[PDB]
């Protein structure tokens, strides 16, 4: 319709909530406009409606609202976002309004921001190998196109630099896979929740230096912005990404800066409503709410486009058992975990390979995709590094003078692994260079101890010295 | 105005009825004594008020009057060299009225209404004025106080008072639409003041302490947090920053702390002198005091008052440093108010919106281009008091997600009188890489390499100390005992600093660079001489070891010669060595 | 040396960790009891709106 | 249970201006009064000592005593694991200082003392170490008071 219906009769304002009595015509989940006595207009969403009264969560702050002159009017029935192909190269705030000083977007469509679940019959398996240029990721924790692979970080650890490097260096390798299709650049959708000025400035400078701002859509919710606006930012970002990918055949990469802030806003709303908590006060429906966000990535059969997700979350301590990383690990398809111990030793990127995991690795590696020795080399590297790590504790207990020769070989392997494979700096390595370094490290062990590698590959690739490349 | 009566009193919380029309976060005067309160919940005909004063003796039925405005401060000349209450009341004027005790119901003006200021105009009729522009200048204690247009005001100048002497509340500029501009304006404390742009910090904030300026620097628009258990050195560090840093204006916010420390600042500071200009140190300091036995609800207001004052002084082009004595007391106040409100807590009784308030407080720092075209900065150093030293508490963990530097204190070092007791293994700083071009051109061209070498030596010593404590230092080789001794020399000659000594309280950058050079030269010579078979005991008995240990007590004037003598002595002693 | 190292270092650290973990778990239990008390109070208060 | 992180002493230490902590180990070996110096603190110490109040060497003597006792306690912890044969002469001197401290300085009956007698006793123990280890104290105060033995026989 074209009429506006106003509801005076607010009976309760406290925190982020607001009650209105005679609002039985407001549908569940609708978007409203809250008008002040001085004319300032704020937004809100209906979260519970009855014939007695309706409950509204307010996005902005409630300063200046009063119970006598405030009125609530309906904007739309369903929360929708006007999307277009011309949002590439634009900047928006946490609710989709432009903040770059340009005129608004003429919408080709209006799509609901909660989205709809994908039919599992309509999906297809991710298969395309993505070369990030980082050896600890490309060789042991391979990322494929259509994956959700979050980064588990800490307070002082450089997760943002790693995300920028991945976005800068990512490419597919049609020559190895034999597809032969000329690669187009990734389109980037960037969603920030409670980001600080330092991190935002770093990201903006990086995107300007790489020249990727012509392919990027930015949704910015800063640290001084209202908290309840964070409920809407990832949904809008994923709506735009899905539209671009499954309507115009783009290959979209999505970065979410801090899921901790999203969970904090969720906890605020849940505690205001007296929900039954889970662990540490988080609401009991946080699994469903997080799954409605992560599960919007993937590849759809019959279409060329794809959506790839790289969430970033800082663990509230160095605790993997906190509710947020636990639920995220239950939902996503692996993780990249950073290590503070490696960071204190001057190693960049400080990726710890043992707690890291990639669930879709077996689909995109092997014969005809990268090389036929990839998986066995990865498994052997994992086993040897685990043995060296375990021998370190025996050294710390009994002293390093009582060791045998085999234990000292494993200890030297672990030290060289940390100093050469993980630590690479800002350089961009190809997959063949990483495999060459990996085979150089494995040649420091006896040929009979490589149990997980087939004898043919051992005959083909063993024996190269590390000093032929790094000497 | 809206006017009602008290319905229910319970602790610091008053519920008024008949208040249909009051707005959220307005200011209400409660009872006959006019206690100040704030609306935080509206419910039908009623309103929930939190009182900033003591509520004892109130009776049901007393009037409640709403002023219709949010909490604000008066920003203008006359604010330096003063000490204020939590809600910006001058304490030295309260003393003249109420004796030696702080009583409730006292109403005073924040800025003195009787002093005369020498006004010099800078605009003429027919000009166009916007928010943040400079109307004129007024002298202060060696400063030039600029009179600013309030950020929401726009118009054309109709008349300007000529140069002379007037008080604060006299209209100096009248605009064409009728607005009269005084020497002061008011600003709501919960709203950040606008700026044009935010810049990247690229100059250091020199604190005067060696470990905080070398190993873990902080930039000129950054934020830092210093947590630690009781008696570990937070207050002494923040007061040393107040005394010796290079900021133009210092704002010290003592939220919920001892009353003796504010007395010590009030007494000692008029006698000292500031490092920048000369004249007394108190002429650049603003004090906001809210002691531990003062009303709890005023702990929240003092932080906002301090940050608003610091933002006001930024808008004039100065560089401001802000210190919060403890942000855990603010969290305790929030917990108490939410307990009165009967809300559901998140963790350890804290309300779920604590992290949002903390993030909004720290986000006001940074280097900006002001609306008047000048450049200012605000740096925030906040202290955290975790319960029992537990660093996993919610307030500590919420702070680490927004600050750029993390200075961690340790009780083990404080027990053995090793001060400043900074844990150099658990601390970090994200401003180190951005300050290197400044260091290469203002201190020395090889300063970062020396700093990295010292960090590497500390790491190697920490690695060896695990082996040492279970096998014994005698079993180690000479190349390891040398590292142990050099690590001890670094720990006791460079990192250790005495805040109560007449010389060691302040250290320049060049003095620290010279000490680092001396230590590295000694280490290089000893490492060279170890390979010729010399015992460790021969090296440890060298008389030049005493020279390095006494280097930090040498004054800034005599150091550039003492450094050369010590270098030549090191070379001679290790050339004549066996 | 090994006996003294165990008795003077290893056992007290484990004992301190046990004490800390037990106190944390007890605190969580107390908080959940408080929540249950509030929920029961709300259930009781809802059952008498109009009599 | 002698827990310094219990809420009562933890909250008390955030308000008061220091604390005196008693020691069970000093109680077991019969020392009275069993005051442990390392976790003890007085924040208003510097306001009432120095030149013109008591003596000018008070603060430096206190600092040197704290540093030397901390080193001695560290050496005593090391000895209990390894054994009392790998010590150098310097660490043996620190151990001697540490054991002299407990039985001379701390231990007293109802023996009321003066400040100057206690300063004499403190300078007596600091003379068990060479002048190279008196790193806090200035060179002038060393030439004024160093080198006296135990006058109590
Ligand atoms: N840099 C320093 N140099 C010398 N002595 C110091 C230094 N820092 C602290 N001290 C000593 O240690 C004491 C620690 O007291 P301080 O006021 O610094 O503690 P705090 O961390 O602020 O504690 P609280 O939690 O009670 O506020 C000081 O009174 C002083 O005796
Ligand atoms: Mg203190």
């Amino acid at each position: 319709d074209l009429l506006k219906k106003e509801y005076t009769g607010i009976t309760y304002i406290s925190g982020p909530l607001l009650f209105v009595e005679n609002a039985k015509d407001l549908a569940y989940g609708a978007i409203v406009d809250i008008k002040d006595g001085t004319g300032r207009v704020r937004g809100g969403q209906v979260i519970e409606v009855s014939e007695e009264y309706a409950v509204i969560q307010v996005f902005e702050e409630t300063t200046g609202l009063d119970l006598a002159t405030t009125s609530v009017s309906l904007v739309e029935d369903v929360a929708r976002l006007g999307v277009s192909k011309e949002m590439l190269g634009r900047r928006f705030n946490g609710i989709g309004k432009p903040i770059d000083g340009l005129p608004p977007i003429t919408p080709e469509k209006r799509l609901p921001i909660t989205g709809l679940p994908l039919n599992p019959v309509a999906r297809r398996k991710p298969e395309q190998f993505i070369q990030t240029g980082i050896s600890t990721i490309d060789v042991m924790n391979t990322l494929v196109r259509g994956q959700k692979l979050p980064i588990f970080s800490g307070s002082g650890l450089p997760a943002n630099e790693i995300a920028a490097q991945i976005a800068r260096q990512a490419t597919v390798r049609p020559d190895l896979s034999g597809e032969g299709e000329k690669e187009e650049p990734f389109a980037v959708v960037f969603a920030a929740m409670g980001i600080t000025q330092r991190e935002l400035s770093y990201f903006i400078q990086e995107f300007e230096r790489t020249g990727a701002l012509s392919r990027s859509v930015l949704f910015l919710n800063k640290a001084d912005d209202p908290t309840i606006e964070r409920i809407l930012t990832p949904r809008m970002a994923l709506t735009v990404a899905e539209y671009l990918a499954f309507e115009h055949d783009y290959h979209v990469l999505v970065i979410l800066t801090d899921m901790t802030n999203y969970c904090e806003a969720l906890r605020e709303i849940g505690a205001a409503r007296e929900e039954i908590p889970g662990r540490r006060g988080y609401p009991g429906y946080m699994y469903t709410d997080l799954a409605t966000i992560y599960e919007r990535a993937g590849v759809v059969e019959g279409k060329k486009g794809s959506v790839t997700q790289i969430p970033i979350l800082s663990m509230p301590d160095d605790d993997r058992t906190h509710p947020i990383p636990d639920l995220t690990g239950y939902i996503t398809e692996g993780q990249i975990q950073l290590s503070r111990e490696l960071h204190r030793k001057g190693i960049y990127p400080p990726i710890d390979p043992l707690p890291s995991l990639s669930r879709l690795m077996n689909n995109g590696v092997g014969k005809g995709k990268t090389r036929e020795d990839h998986k066995q080399v990865s498994d052997q590297l994992y086993s040897a590094y685990a043995n060296g790590v375990d021998i370190r504790k025996l050294v710390a207990i009994i002293g390093e003078d009582a060791l045998t020769e085999n234990d000292r070989r494993y200890l030297q392997f672990a030290d060289a692994f940390e100093r050469f494979f993980i630590n690479q700096g800002q350089q961009n390595r190809s997959i063949e260079e990483s495999l060459q370094i990996a085979w150089a490290l494995l040649s420091m062990l006896p040929q009979g101890e490589l149990k997980r590698i087939s004898k043919d590959h051992i005959g083909k690739y063993y024996g190269q010295k590390l000093e032929e490349i790094w000497g | 105005m809206i006017q009602g009566v008290i319905q229910k009193i319970a602790g610091p919380a008053v519920i008024a009825k008949g208040m249909l029309g009051a707005r959220m976060y307005d200011i209400c005067k409660v009872g006959e004594e006019g206690l100040v309160g704030e609306i935080i919940r509206l419910d039908g005909d009623t309103a929930f008020v939190q009182v900033y004063e003591d509520t004892s003796g109130l009776k049901v039925g007393e009037p409640v009057v709403s002023t219709g405005l949010p909490l604000a401060v008066e920003l203008g000349p006359g604010m330096l060299n003063g000490i204020y209450d939590g809600i910006q009341r001058p304490l030295e004027r309260i003393r003249e009225k109420t004796g030696i005790y702080i009583t409730r119901g006292v109403v005073v003006h924040a800025l003195d209404r009787e002093k005369k200021w020498a006004w010099t105009p800078m605009v003429k009729p027919g000009d166009e004025v916007r928010g943040g522009m400079v109307l004129g200048t007024v002298p202060e204690f060696g400063f030039t106080h600029k009179i600013l247009v309030p950020p929401d005001v726009r118009g054309r100048v109709k008349e300007v008072k000529p140069a002379g002497e007037y008080t604060v509340e006299e209209p100096v500029v009248v605009l064409e639409d009728g607005t009269e501009l005084k020497m002061y304006h008011t600003w709501p404390v919960r709203r950040a003041r606008p700026v044009q742009r935010k810049l990247d910090p690229n100059t250091p904030f020199l604190t005067g302490m060696r470990i905080l300026d070398v190993l873990f620097p902080v930039a000129m628009g950054g934020t830092a947090a210093i947590p630690g258990p009781f008696g570990s050195g937070k207050t002494v560090t923040q007061q040393s920053l107040a005394k010796w840093s290079n900021a133009d204006v210092v704002v010290y916010v003592g939220c919920g702390e001892r009353g003796n420390e504010m007395t010590d600042v009030l007494v000692e500071f008029p006698e000292l002198t500031d490092p920048k200009t000369g004249g007394p140190l108190m002429h650049r300091t603003v004090l906001i005091a809210n002691t531990s036995n003062m009303p709890v609800a005023a702990r929240e207001a003092s932080i906002y008052v301090g940050v608003t004052i610091a933002e006001y002084f930024r808008d004039q082009g100065f560089s401001v440093a802000l210190m919060a004595d403890s942000t855990s007391r603010w969290a305790e106040a929030l917990r108490e108010i939410s307990s009165r409100l009967e809300e559901m807590p998140a963790e350890e009784g804290y309300p779920p919106y604590l992290a949002a308030r903390l993030a909004a407080f720290y986000e006001r720092a940074g280097k900006v281009i002001t609306l008047g075209g000048e450049e200012g900065a605000v740096t925030i150093v906040g202290a955290v008091s975790p319960p029992g030293g537990d660093m996993s508490e919610p307030v500590t963990q919420s702070t680490l997600r927004i600050v750029g530097a993390f200075w961690r204190l340790d009780a083990s070092l404080a027990f053995r009188r090793h001060f400043p007791a900074i844990n150099w293994n658990g601390s970090y700083s994200l401003f180190t890489s951005a300050l290197d071009p400044w260091y290469r051109e203002n201190v020395a061209e090889d300063y970062p390499e020396l700093r990295d070498a010292i960090s590497e030596l500390l790491q190697r010593e920490a690695g060896l100390q695990e082996i040492v404590q279970l096998v014994g230092p005698d079993a180690l080789q000479d190349a390891e005992r040398l590292v142990i001794e050099v690590g001890r020399i670094i720990r006791e000659d460079f990192l250790q600093q005495n805040a109560y000594h007449e010389v060691d309280a302040y250290c320049s950058m060049k003095k620290a660079y010279g000490i680092m050079k001396m230590i590295l030269a000694f280490y290089k010579e000893a490492e060279a001489a170890i390979k010729r078979g010399v015992s460790i005991d021969e090296i440890l008995q060298l008389p030049v070891l005493e020279r390095i240990g006494r280097a930090r007590y040498v004054s800034e004037e005599e150091f550039p010669a003492y450094f050369e003598e010590a270098m030549k002595e090191i070379q001679g002693a290790f050339k004549a060595l066996a | 040396r090994r006996v003294n190292a165990l008795e003077q270092v290893v056992i007290p650290g484990i004992r301190a960790q046990i004490r800390f973990i037990q106190q944390v778990l007890e605190q969580r239990e107390r908080e959940d009891t408080f929540r249950l008390k509030r929920i029961k109070g709300k259930i009781e208060a809802r059952e008498a709106e109009e009599e």
